[PDB]
């Protein structure tokens, strides 16, 4: 070679010098001679440049094996890997964490793994809305909210300097799901009868308590002290004291029978427990009552009531038959904001108004 | 904070005669560009002789 | 020209030591930036990227201390924000990185335990069992506890000048824990007989002590007695959250508010009938 | 902040001689001028030179 | 507040003589002119020496 590769080259094309004088020549490709360009260097340059024609694509680099190279290698899932490990020191509550994940690994399978610079808004926008039309709204909200979060980390690293992901709009979706009657309560009551013994006393503990059904498989009989049901939520984490003496007149149902009607039929270190005297997860005590749902052959707008449903009418007949400040308390509620839109009926029945 | 012309061009490798130095200096040969004060021109230390050409 | 991140810093000092603060206020700070010099570069302003300023934030954030790394990101930050006025750059790297958000992991003091830590603190001299039933009955933190003359006690009163907030108040010398058997009177009395200073707290030559050593001893006095928490064990500012505790379900909450110092407002509710 | 004849000739471009100094504010070559202040001018912390010419 | 024949020499741009300070009182060249009080004078908080001639 002789000479090589050399430094001024780097950033010179292939017929071109550049002599020790900061001169440049053109080199001719019948006997090997040259003649004087310019002294600058972009105009010198693009003279060879449109001499033969540009560079490339890239880079030649072409020696006999091959050397060292530190050249650029941006990534997508690369960060992706990387962002899943921060959000582990977050201090997360553990199935929160398991959302994310499920979010992040439907980005890496619906975006290339280019770098993050190279990610346009186009591409963003093309896969959040191929799961709008699906139907899945509420999981293209997920899903940008979670991707839009992973550059602000990003961008904080030294890796990008603007998020093309707080550009695009984020899709509204309405609650389908509708809400449950007393009137419907009774019915998949009957219905229940097929089913165990668990299920016609998680559904009235869990329509007189007013408590999250995960928060009502967890609660053991050394909670009940002097007629007190120390229950500690695991969502949000309040703690709260139902009294035993508390009954629902609309459906006929109290608390002080339901509870020890729990003692003998079920029997166990759990208030709500199975047929083997152990306790029951959380999603299986709401499967057991979607059986009674379909079977009790009901028929509403949009998706059907669901166990959860039980804490809604639950404080919507504590409403009426006492106030609105036991209604809010009970719940665990605090916030004046959900007062009023825990109590909307979505349009099942005409809220009546009487002469008050 | 400034240098003289002679200041300047004692400190250079090839000291060259008065005439020359100020030669380069309308000629913009000189690149940070000196500032002239009085009767004289004050350069920076960092001034350097950009020979282009 | 002149420019460079250290040289900036030693300019930032001096505009800080005319904001008028307090002294130990002035240290914190100072500390913090020497950190940030052995933590980042000598080079200007401009050229300090992002990257580089969490890569030190986070270096502090994995060897456990979080919380340290927010205030070093909140001082580092406002020698920018200081910076951009005098005209040197023009944006604020700093501003585009993320706290990291810490969880406080000094767990209480109960009584059951104080009582553990009283009785083991025999071996101590006969200043520190007077220092924990004062601290408790009063409420008040170590820093005012040791600047505490025979003085500021006024016809049946304490009067205590909060060197922290400033706070005015005067606790009466009539209170009384009635959960660990402590008798405001009695400790009072009990110092002067013992002890016999200047200060209502002093040391065995009858001088004022200092606050570092106050909570020092006290922290032998709880490895000894040999009790396990939860985290990192408590400390004689935790006698000051015991205090209060009692005193809520002794007396009044807006008692234990006026007592420690406090103006504003700022567990197992229990849901009534109406 | 206001600076004597001589601090003055101390913090510019290029220190010459008192003399100098003294005949520009005689020639009024400074915004704002100096003010005799007893038998020493006070230049101003923002008094620089002007120069004129023909 | 009235600072004394010192103490406003003393935070004047060039402190100067106790005799010097003495001689403007009598020339006027101090505006406003201070109050006599005692055996010394009484200085104004804005008190600055002026130049009473137009050349």
């Amino acid at each position: 070679m002789g000479r090589r590769r050399s430094h001024e080259r780097r950033d010179l094309p292939p017929n071109l010098y550049i002599r020790n004088n900061g001169y440049y020549c053109y080199r001719d490709p019948r006997t090997g001679k040259e003649f004087g360009l310019g002294r600058d260097r972009r105009i010198a340059i693009t003279e060879a440049i449109q001499a033969n024609i540009e560079l490339f694509s890239g880079h030649k680099h072409k020696p006999l094996t091959a050397r060292i190279n530190s050249d650029n290698s941006v990534t997508l899932h690369s960060w992706l890997d990387r962002y899943e490990k921060i959000l582990a020191s977050r201090g997360i509550k553990q199935k929160t964490l398991i959302n994310y994940m499920s979010k992040i690994k439907a980005i890496r399978r619906g975006l290339p793994d280019a770098p993050l610079e190279d990610i346009t808004t186009k591409e963003i926008a093309a896969m959040l809305n191929g799961y709008i039309d699906e139907g899945k709204a509420a999981s293209a909200k997920l899903i940008r909210s979670t991707l839009s979060d992973a550059f602000r980390e990003a961008i904080a690293e030294g890796h990008i300097t603007t998020n093309h992901v707080a550009a695009t709009r984020a899709a509204k979706s309405e609650v389908r799901r509708s809400r449950l009657t007393a009137d419907e309560y009774l019915k998949i009551y009957q219905a229940a009868e097929s089913s165990p013994c668990w299920l016609r006393l998680a559904m009235e503990l869990a329509v007189v308590t007013g408590q999250r059904v995960g928060d009502l498989c967890e609660m053991k009989w050394s909670d009940i002290v002097d007629g007190y049901l120390y229950v500690e939520q695991s969502k949000t984490g309040v703690k709260i004291a139902i009294p035993t003496a508390l009954h629902i007149d609309a459906l006929g149902i109290s608390m002080k029978e339901t509870l020890d009607k729990c003692k003998e039929i079920l029997g166990g270190e759990t208030i709500i427990a199975s047929t083997r005297r152990e306790p029951l997860s959380s999603g299986t005590v709401s499967r057991y009552f979607m059986r009674a749902r379909k079977a009790s052959g009901l028929s509403f707008e949009g998706d059907p009531p669901t166990f959860h449903e039980l804490r809604s009418l639950s404080a919507r007949l504590y409403e009426k038959q006492i106030s609105d400040k036991f209604a809010q308390h009970l719940l665990g509620h605090k916030s004046d904001t959900m007062a009023s839109q825990y109590r909307d009926d979505r349009g099942r029945e005409w809220d009546k108004i009487e002469i008050k | 904070m400034y240098l003289t012309l002679q200041e300047w061009n004692a400190r250079q490798r090839r000291p060259r005669s008065l005439e020359t130095v100020r030669r380069w200096v309308r000629e913009s040969r000189i690149f940070p560009p000196p500032v002239k004060d009085g009767r004289e021109y004050l350069f920076h230390e960092s001034a350097v002789k950009v020979d282009l050409n």
